[PDB]
């Protein structure tokens, strides 16, 4: 409780409001600093066909007509798992936090994921860990997402032994760094 | 958590260097393999790469850090890939997976260093080194037969199975564009002009691929040009003089199909496709003959599947069924390949990791790589 | 017992047939998968993958417990190297599969991964645990 959401918000894909996808790159590299070019080349991938790219976006600072990218998810389908989706680069602007939105974003997620079909949501975490389970996930096993390719692309495709030696690289990120492997039905 | 980087693709040859994103269907970036040093005469630089020595070429000398494929300089070749990441794509490479192209055959020296150099100098998390021509056979949507790898400074018959070039079937010739760019400056001399330097080479490259192209039957179209001038074209130099070109055509690509045209007693594209298919698995050799696929920018001219065709049917046996492919965009088949290939599901296992490197040093790219 | 070697190469889940085989004097299967392909592997096939021929397989292929393959890259008896990477073939669409050989001082390790498993991993995999046997005297 304490963080009660009262602007109005819409969740719409990059690809269908390339005009914000400069916000949206600022929105992220904010949070996760990498090359800008990478950044919007990621964001230029976001397709009906997923992965997409998400917005939360408001329609006004209330002042004048250009609208705030307020959060943004990464959805991306998942190897052997048609109703799977993997959630990844779940962020809200850093201005805007605790207000209620990363709430909003990740309750729109479902809605927008069910509609399609989709049952079940995984993601992956360290120090947001409560942040997932009070909105309902619990820890869940590894999967691999399924990442872009473009549409033009072929889509064709008797001595005894001596001792051993000493006697889950799926639960590590990028770094080494264990985590958490977070997963929801909905 | 933040998505992981999309890996970059890194396709370097003899003449131009093509670099992307994986999952893309074109590379961003096709620029050539150069190094340019002042010709005599602070100047601004020590030595300028890439786009940027095209545009000073007419004060510098150019070198070209790989030689028929294999990089043999390799303080340029260092400068080709920094160039590539941090001018052309503009991208950090410490963040990004990179796949590399090598050339079949690549000596193992080579492909060390290659490792060596992306995981120390680079800093890249992770790097794979594939074979062109397999990459190539992927872009046409297989994974068995035999590439006909043409570019600018080499040509490869490369036999893959499964995925798997088969190396000890692998024939090189050391006849590629540049050779038929040298071959055509000489022949249009002997029919009145005078094309000798090196930028008037860069004219003579673009009439080769603007009107050349192979002869179904050589002996008749040399009749043909011999007894009309249907066969004449005309093109237009930069200063405006216009220069008119015949069975020029034609012999300059010919050269593909008989060497001795510029002095090798080596046998021609299509005898080597067949006796690179008979050091084959017997078992392999009908689906080879099947799936002839040409990738590179020098078999892009008109007439030459149809040519391939007419001379593997001669030399194969008389019941096989050969089949010759020609993907449009074999230009860039490679590059395409590599684009594929590092976007599937299945590539995730096949990186060396930084981990990896560390662990087992440059050697391990003969482990995982091939 | 050697076995332990076995589900040792099977653990990761990436294999699915490992087999560690005596190559001097008479050559026999000292431990293998139950079951598989290299457990029947032949005193006649481990001669041809040690022998003096290293060129006739290439067009004519070699078996492994009588399953034909194809050989992508031989270096079994070359110093640092000793090892040789092989791929199935099949009839009928059925899939195929990477296999490598490693030769060790008194033993060949073998392995063939699953299907859509990469020839590199099952090669590293395969290099490794003959390191491992080398350091050993075997
Ligand atoms: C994680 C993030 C999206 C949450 O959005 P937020 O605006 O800060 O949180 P909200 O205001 O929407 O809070 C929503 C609910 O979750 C709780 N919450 C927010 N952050 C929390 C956290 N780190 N841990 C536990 N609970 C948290 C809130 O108390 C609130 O509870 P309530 O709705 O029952 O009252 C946001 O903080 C962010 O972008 N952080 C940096 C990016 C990051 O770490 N992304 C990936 C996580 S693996
Ligand atoms: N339409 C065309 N017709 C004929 N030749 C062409 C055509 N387009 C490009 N070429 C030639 O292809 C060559 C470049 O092709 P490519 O990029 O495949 O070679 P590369 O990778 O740079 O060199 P290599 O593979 O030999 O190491 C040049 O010689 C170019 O002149
Ligand atoms: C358009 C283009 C084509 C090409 O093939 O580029 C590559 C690389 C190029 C490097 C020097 C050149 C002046 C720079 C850019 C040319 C790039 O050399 C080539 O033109 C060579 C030189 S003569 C020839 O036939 N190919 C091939
Ligand atoms: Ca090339």
């Amino acid at each position: 409780a304490g963080h009660m959401s009262l602007a109005e918000l819409t969740l719409e894909p990059v690809h269908r409001r390339p005009e914000l996808l400069d916000a949206c790159a600022d929105l992220i590299n904010d949070q996760w600093p990498r090359s800008r070019t990478s950044r919007l080349h990621s964001l230029g991938q976001s397709s009906d066909a997923f992965p997409l790219c998400l917005m939360l976006l408001s329609p006004h600072p209330t002042l004048e007509a250009a609208p705030v990218v307020v959060g943004h998810a990464r959805l991306s389908r998942v190897l052997n798992q048609p109703q799977s989706l993997l959630v990844e680069t779940v962020v809200v602007a850093r201005a805007l936090r605790g207000r209620g939105f990363g709430r909003r974003l990740m309750e729109g997620l479902e809605v927008f994921a069910r509609a399609r079909g989709f049952r079940k949501l995984h993601l992956t975490t360290h120090d947001q860990v409560h942040f997932y389970t009070h909105l309902g996930y619990q820890l869940g096993e590894p999967v691999q997402g399924l990442v872009f390719t473009s549409r033009r692309l072929p889509a064709t495709l008797l001595p005894p032994p001596p001792p051993l030696p000493e006697c889950e690289t799926q639960y590590q990120n990028v770094r080494g760094r264990p985590i958490f492997w977070m997963e929801k039905d909905i | 958590d933040e998505d992981e980087t999309t890996a970059l693709v890194c396709d370097n040859g003899s003449g131009l260097v093509k670099a992307g994103f994986a999952g893309d269907d074109a590379p961003r970036a096709v620029f050539p393999s150069i190094v340019g040093r002042p010709r005599h005469q602070m100047g601004q630089k020590d030595s300028y790469v890439g786009d940027e020595a095209q545009s000073k070429r007419g004060i510098l000398t150019l070198k070209y850090p790989i030689e028929h494929g294999i990089i043999t300089n390799w303080d340029d070749m260092e400068k080709i890939w920094h160039h590539t990441f941090y001018n052309e794509l503009r991208v950090a490479p410490e963040e990004h997976p990179t796949l590399l192209t090598e050339a079949p055959l690549n000596p193992k020296a080579n492909r060390e260093k290659m490792t060596q150099i992306m995981f120390e100098t680079f800093n890249v998390p992770a790097m794979y080194v594939a074979i062109q021509a397999v990459l190539s056979l992927y872009a046409s949507g297989r994974t068995t037969g035999i590439v006909l790898d043409s570019g600018d400074g080499v040509t490869h018959n490369v036999p893959i199975y499964e995925g798997y070039a088969l190396p000890h079937a692998i024939m090189r010739l050391d006849l590629a564009g540049r050779d038929l760019t040298d071959y055509l400056m000489k022949i249009l001399t002997e029919r009145g002009y005078s094309f000798v330097t090196t930028a008037e080479r860069e004219i003579v490259r673009d009439i080769k691929e603007k009107l050349c192209y192979v002869a179904l039957d050589f002996e008749n179209e040399m009749a043909t040009a011999a007894s009309s001038s249907s066969l004449e074209k005309s093109y237009e130099l930069p200063d405006g003089q216009v220069i008119t070109i015949g069975n020029e055509r034609f012999r300059c690509p010919e050269t593909l199909f008989q060497p001795s045209f510029i002095g090798m007693e080596s046998a021609g594209i299509h005898e080597t496709t067949y006796n690179s298919i008979m050091k084959c698995d017997i078992d392999i050799r009908k689906d080879l003959y099947a799936n002839n696929v040409m990738s590179g920018g020098t078999t892009m001219y008109p007439g030459i599947a149809d040519r391939m065709q007419k001379e593997i049917t001669a030399l194969a046996p008389s019941t096989m069924k050969i089949k010759i492919i020609a993907p449009p965009e074999r230009k860039y088949s490679v590059w395409i390949g590599g684009s594929i290939l590092a976007s599937l599901s299945t590539f995730q296992q096949m990186w060396i990791t930084k981990q990896e490197y560390d662990e087992a040093g440059p050697s391990i790219v003969h482990r995982k790589c091939f | 017992g050697w076995n332990a070697y076995i589900d040792n190469l099977m653990a990761d889940g990436t294999c699915q047939d490992a087999a560690i085989v005596g190559y001097k004097d008479s050559p026999s299967v000292w431990a293998a998968v139950p079951g598989k392909t290299f457990v029947n592997i032949t005193p006649a096939e481990v001669g041809v993958l040690v022998g003096k021929d290293r060129s006739s397989f290439y067009v004519n292929g070699l078996t492994l417990g009588g399953q034909k393959c194809s050989v992508i890259r031989d270096s079994l008896l070359q110093d640092g190297e000793f090892s040789m990477d092989l791929r199935t073939k099949s009839t009928g669409g059925a899939p195929t599969f990477n296999v490598t050989v490693t030769k060790t001082d008194k033993t060949l390790v073998l392995l063939m991964g699953k299907e859509g498993v990469h020839g590199g991993l099952i090669n590293k995999k395969c290099y490794e645990m003959a390191s491992h046997l080398r350091r050993s005297q075997y």
